[PDB]
């Protein structure tokens, strides 16, 4: 039997254009299409669906599938927020070790609901147009698409029924295509536990360690010298004052009016008595979390991202600008390589601390981006995106 | 005939009723050529004619030579159909073909073969009107795709494509394409065994319903397709004394379209001349630009070229040259220097690049448009060096990558024009700039004072903060010596000089690097406005 999906009041069905395909990856996905046309999990669709979500193959050594749902999660939100939500337990992101594993496999088995079975259309493109591209629908639950685990939500409780009641102090969180189990153990003892769950998993058709536990925050850090110049005191005054607007208390002045009057960058200029002084304050200020920000659940998560050169690049999250949720910085063949892993592992850590993934803004032109990222991204789910130009200095403020 | 394909389902938009659209009444020539018109399609199987129960209705209409042709306006029906996927995402571009042996081309002469969904042929109900509208009319209805549906070509397409299928799999060698009322089937095999396997497709055609009763060179889509080779369909440039408006659109379309395969093409200076919304029968006189830049298109178009096939065992090389204000031009090849393909790219992504970043917006395009027509990047050959390149993107705060790429000396070479000073310059002059522009009236002043004891101020109408602020920085730019430290205020300022602009559409931006790139060295720096900042807010006081 199928749970009836109906999509938000006066909302149609997705339209996105597919992107260009090479032909070694369109070769993969026709070849991933047939075995699950042929097992049922998808039919081939006429022209008179004109739906249609984009569709891409990633790696993990073997071509795997990637259907970008976006859209059609956001057309569905109803369905998988509000009516059949699944909770997320803030004990998650104390735990020592967060163990994630892909469970998408799980939905092959539960039909979809037929009359939503059009909304999930998807074309195999064509080199150079020669030939209409493949058309497909989804009979089964889709990976992807947010409604999977909420439909999918009943069963889920029922295979983690016996592992969770003989180990009550790990906590289980399913996101999409993922379960996350985070527990305190020895990481030997926390292995053997995952190794029990995949069996118990493993009786149902069910077949990456995180510490979350030592996620530091990423203060912004201010120089210590032996000499001032002029010049290093007006970028350190630029520095405190944006740091200002995000901590109450910063303060200026006293390092302000060692500079006054017009001289040469390059004068030395030896500190003054508060001066020296409020170096210390705002040091002191600045390695310790915002005061008063809280994480609201009804706002969208922004993540912003900085490229500071030689494989480092930071980010902040945050809902409402200047008031960070979180900060951090992600080290170390590829300006787009790496960029990919930063938005990869932020979009993780913030699964695991709010259960929701944020909307990144990425410095970045959108064709190169396009072009590219599905060389490097492994995971199963793709965060909202938009491009940007970063502002000159917020860069030079978050330099470490 | 009409074809035993199974039909395709097809719905109203939800929450919508079928047509009801009342037919104005008609001459009796045109009713008269109607009712015979209709009373042959009727006996083909095409339309039925039906009571009067069904409430649905499209005007119908006659025009003449001596043929008759009727005319069903589906207005009202299309717009409560449901939407279909479309026909093509693209179209195929011959620099994406591979050579062929033998093209043949059956007439396959369309809507009225193929069935249209049982459940929907009430809502395609039509009326001939009696004479002097007296009388009901006949009332018929569609059997078939009706001519002018929303639904027809996405029917007829998918229809044929299933058709095929069968045939497409015992011949995965050979290549079947759809260009208007013929078929074009193409294969590696001499005209022998190729005509064998042309009767067993039409006969496999004539199995579903299609009745098939052209050499190169086959024109299609503009294009002049050969067994070997490719060009675009003749170019012919006129000669006219004077120029409108729409002869200028009508040669730049030319132009364009002619750039696929002749490299080089440039119509930058034509184009410059259609900016300012003008009549399109007014004449515009050729600017002395704008009549080097048709001369030049000439001289490329006097020898014809045609572009090769590709060979999918090797690799693809794309060049790009550069040919100076924003305009690039690029060729495709796999040998040297035998080309699949040329082009052009004169995009202005934002308002101050340099050539490094519109080299890399250009290998971006050729890259997305070698994906589309190949399935695969090719290996570029740059004019920029290693050096240029890595010293940029790397110092550079987008991110970025591209493909695999050598150099070429080919000149112009890409390069920056200027660097900006990493630390500060001992043993120059300080300026601190300040610009500043009153909302109301328009009016600003800009500045600078130096740790030197120096001081300006000019005054500025009908400008702005944003132009008062780039106004100081040239003024310090000017008064100084080869070596220069400048502070400003404006972010909005070092945003735009950091980034290296060469080229601007703004000529107090151009007019400020025409300095920098004169300047042995330039620092410059940030300051906050509003904290009393030293200098700041002594320049401060005089804007
Ligand atoms: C996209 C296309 C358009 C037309 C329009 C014709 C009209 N009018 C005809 C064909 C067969 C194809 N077509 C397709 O669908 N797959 C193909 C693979 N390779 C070739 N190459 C090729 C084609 C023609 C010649 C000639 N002369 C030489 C080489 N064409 C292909």
């Amino acid at each position: 039997e199928t749970v009836p999906v109906k999509l938000k009041p006066g909302m149609d069905g997705p339209k996105v254009k597919q992107w260009p395909l090479t032909e070694e990856k369109i070769k993969a996905l026709v070849e991933i299409c047939t075995e699950m046309e042929k097992e049922g999990k998808i039919s081939k669709i006429g022209p008179e669906n004109p739906y249609n979500t984009p569709v891409f193959a990633i790696k993990k050594t073997k071509w795997r599938k990637l259907v970008d749902f976006r859209e059609l999660n956001k057309r569905t939100q109803d369905f998988w927020e509000v009516q059949l939500g699944i909770p997320h337990p803030a004990g998650l992101k104390k735990k020592k070790s967060v163990t994630v594993l892909d469970v998408g496999d799980a939905y092959f088995s539960v039909p979809l609901d037929e009359d939503f079975r059009k909304y999930t259309a998807f074309t195999i493109p064509s080199i150079n147009n020669e030939t209409p591209g493949i058309r497909y629908q989804y009979n089964v639950l889709p990976q992807g698409w947010k409604g999977s685990p909420a439909i999918f939500q009943s069963s889920m409780t029922k295979i983690l029924e016996p592992f969770r009641k003989q180990n009550p102090d790990i906590v289980i969180y399913q996101y999409m295509d993922d379960l996350y189990v985070g527990s305190d153990l020895e990481i030997g003892q926390h292995r053997t536990k995952i190794e029990e769950l995949r069996q118990h998993l493993l009786r149902w058709g069910l077949t990456y360690e995180l510490h979350p536990d030592k996620w530091t925050v990423q203060p912004i850090v201010l120089p210590e010298k032996d000499s001032w110049t002029v010049n290093d005191i007006q970028k350190l005054v630029g520095k405190l004052n944006w740091a200002s607007q995000i901590y109450p208390g910063i303060k200026v002045r006293q390092l302000c009016k060692l500079l006054r009057g017009t001289k040469a960058l390059t004068e030395v200029i030896p500190l003054t008595e508060e001066a020296e002084l409020e170096l210390a304050e705002n040091r002191e200020i600045l390695k310790e979390p915002v005061h008063g920000v809280y994480y609201d659940p009804s706002k969208d998560l922004i993540a912003e991202i900085q490229k500071q050169g030689q494989g480092q690049w930071t980010y902040q999250i945050y809902q409402e600008p200047f008031k960070n949720l979180k900060t951090g910085k992600y080290a170390r063949t590829n300006d787009v390589k790496q960029l990919t892993e930063a938005v990869q592992k932020i979009t993780t850590e913030s699964i695991v601390i709010w259960g929701k993934t944020p909307k990144f803004k990425l410095p970045i032109q959108k064709e190169t981006w396009e072009t590219w990222w599905t060389e490097y991204w492994q995971a199963t789910w793709i965060p909202e995106w938009e491009f940007v130009n970063t502002p000159p200095l917020v860069k030079l403020w978050y330099q470490l | 005939p009409i074809s035993p394909i199974e039909t395709v389902p097809v719905k109203l938009k939800p929450g919508m009723d079928g047509p009801k659209v009342k037919q104005w009444p008609l001459t009796e020539e045109k009713i008269k050529a109607l009712v015979e018109i209709c009373t042959e399609m009727e006996k083909e199987g095409k339309i039925s004619k039906i009571g009067p129960e069904n409430p649905y209705n499209t005007p119908v209409f006659a025009i003449k030579s001596t043929k008759w042709r009727k005319l069903v306006d589906f207005r009202e029906l299309n717009k409560r159909t449901q939407d279909f996927w479309e026909v093509q995402l693209g179209i195929p571009h011959p620099a994406g073909l591979k050579k062929k042996k033998s093209v043949t081309v059956l007439d396959v002469g369309a809507y009225f073969s193929v069935p249209l969904d049982e459940d929907f042929r009430k809502y395609t109900a039509f009326t001939i009107p009696s004479i002097n509208n007296e009388t009901p009319g006949i009332r018929y209805q569609y059997n078939v795709l009706p001519q002018g549906w929303k639904g027809s070509p996405a029917i007829f397409q998918s229809s044929m494509t299933k058709i095929l299928e069968p045939f497409r799999k015992q011949n995965p060698d050979i290549v079947i394409y759809q260009y208007m009322d013929d078929l074009y089937v193409g294969s590696d095999l001499e005209i022998g065994q190729h005509r064998t396997k042309i009767e067993e497709l039409r006969q496999h055609l004539l199995r579903w319903g299609l009745t098939t009763p052209k050499e190169p060179p086959f024109l299609w889509m503009g294009y002049e397709l050969h067994p070997d080779k490719w060009t675009v369909q003749p170019i012919v440039l006129p000669e006219k004394d004077s120029w409108t408006v729409n002869d200028i659109q009508k040669l730049v379309g030319k132009l364009n379209w002619a750039s696929q395969i002749y490299p080089g093409i440039k119509v930058r200076q034509l184009c410059k001349l259609l900016r300012g919304t003008k009549a399109l029968t007014e004449v515009i006189p050729l600017t002395e630009e704008a009549e080097l830049e048709l001369a030049e298109n000439r001289e490329i178009l006097k020898e014809p070229v045609h572009g090769v096939y590709y060979d999918p065992s090797k690799d693809l090389i794309a060049e790009i040259q550069k040919q100076g204000q924003g305009q690039w031009t690029y060729q495709i090849y796999q040998e040297p220097f035998k080309n699949l393909k040329t082009g052009k790219y004169a995009r202005m992504r934002g308002a101050h690049t340099n050539d490094v970043k519109q080299l890399t917006e250009a290998v971006q395009k050729i890259t997305t448009e070698s994906i589309v027509i190949w399935g695969k990047t090719p290996k570029f050959k740059l004019p920029i060096q290693k050096e240029t390149w890595e010293t940029w993107w790397t110092e550079y705060w987008q991110a970025t990558w591209i493909p695999e790429w050598e150099f070429v000396n080919t000149p112009p070479l890409v390069k920056l024009w200027y660097q900006l000073e990493k630390e500060p310059i001992v043993g120059a002059e300080t300026f601190y700039v300040d610009g500043a522009a009153n909302r109301e009236t328009k009016l600003g002043k800009a500045g600078y004072v130096t740790n030197r004891g120096r001081q300006k101020v000019v005054t500025l109408t009908d400008t702005t903060n944003q132009k008062t602020e780039l106004q100081a920085i040239y003024l310090a730019l000017q008064d100084s010596g080869l070596e220069v430290n400048i502070v400003t205020d404006s972010q909005y300022a070092l945003g735009i000089i950091q980034a290296q602009p060469d080229q601007s559409e703004s000529e107090l931006v151009n007019q400020i690097i025409e300095q920098l790139i004169k300047k042995e060295k330039v620092y410059l720096a940030w300051v906050p406005a509003h904290k009393g900042i030293g200098g700041n807010e002594q320049v401060d006081k005089l804007v």
